[PDB]
C-alpha cells in the first residue's frame, strides 16, 4: 500500500498538439486509466509569465516554514477523517455523467 | 525555419548563469558583471557558427512620419526640423526632395 508519483517525457522529443493527447503517452489506456492526475505541463513562449519566472529563478541565487509545514501534514493524517456528505454525492454522480456524455471516462477516475 | 539547433530552453538560462560564474571565478573575480556575462552569452551563441559556415536615410524618416501622420502635403514643417537636427545641410535635403519629386513621391 503506497502512493506514486510518475513523471513521463512526451513521446519523441517535445509535446506535439497535431497527434492526439493519447499518442503523445506511452502508457496504455488500463495503465493510463489509474492515475487520478495527469498534469499537462506546456512551455510556451509568452514573455507575460516567462520574465515573470525569470526574476523568481534569478532572485535566488545571490548570498510557512518545512517545520510548520511537516506538523501540519502529520496532525491532518492523523486526526482528520472527513465523511462525504448527502448534498456533496449528487456533484460526484452528474460531474462524471457529463464527462462520460463526451463520448476515456473509466470508473478509475471516478474514485479518483 | 529549419534552421535551429533544437530550440533554448531555460537550461540555457541557467548555462548563461554558469558560465558567467566559471568565468568571473577564474580570473579570481569575487563578483560577475556584464564583461564575463555577454561572454557567457557569447559561447552559447558561437557554438552553432559551424553549421552556417545618404537620401535613403533622409526618406526614411519622411516615410516614418508619413506613418506617424500620414499627410500628404507638399510643404514641410517637421520633415526640415528633424532632417535639420539630425546633421544635415537643407540644401541635401532639397535635393533628396526634388529627386523624390520625379520619383513618383
Amino acid at each position: 500500500r503506497s502512493s506514486i508519483l510518475a513523471s513521463a517525457n512526451p513521446i519523441g522529443s517535445r509535446y506535439n498538439p497535431n497527434l492526439p493527447v493519447t499518442e503523445n503517452i506511452d502508457l496504455p489506456p488500463p495503465l493510463l486509466s489509474r492515475f487520478d492526475l495527469v498534469y499537462l505541463v506546456l512551455d510556451k513562449v509568452d514573455e507575460k509569465n516567462d520574465r515573470e519566472l525569470a526574476k523568481h529563478l534569478t532572485n535566488l541565487y545571490l548570498e510557512l516554514p518545512v517545520e510548520f509545514l511537516t506538523m501540519y501534514i502529520s496532525y491532518a493524517k492523523e486526526h482528520i477523517h472527513p465523511i462525504i456528505t448527502e448534498a456533496a454525492k449528487t456533484e460526484l454522480v452528474r460531474a462524471y455523467v457529463g464527462m462520460r456524455k463526451m463520448g476515456t471516462a473509466t470508473t478509475r477516475q471516478l474514485e479518483s | 525555419s529549419k534552421f535551429s539547433f533544437g530550440q533554448a530552453t531555460p537550461r540555457t538560462l541557467l548555462g548563461i548563469i554558469r558560465l558567467s560564474q566559471a568565468l568571473a571565478k577564474l580570473r579570481l573575480a569575487d563578483m560577475v558583471d556584464i564583461d564575463d556575462v555577454e561572454e557567457a552569452l557569447r559561447l552559447v551563441r558561437v557554438s552553432k557558427e559551424s553549421l552556417y559556415q545618404p537620401t535613403t536615410k533622409i526618406f526614411t524618416i519622411i516615410k516614418k512620419m508619413l506613418q506617424e501622420t500620414g499627410k500628404n502635403t507638399l510643404s514641410y514643417e517637421n520633415i526640415v526640423k528633424t532632417v535639420r537636427l539630425r546633421g544635415f545641410t537643407m540644401l541635401q535635403l532639397s535635393n533628396c526632395i526634388q529627386e523624390y519629386s520625379y520619383l513618383n513621391v
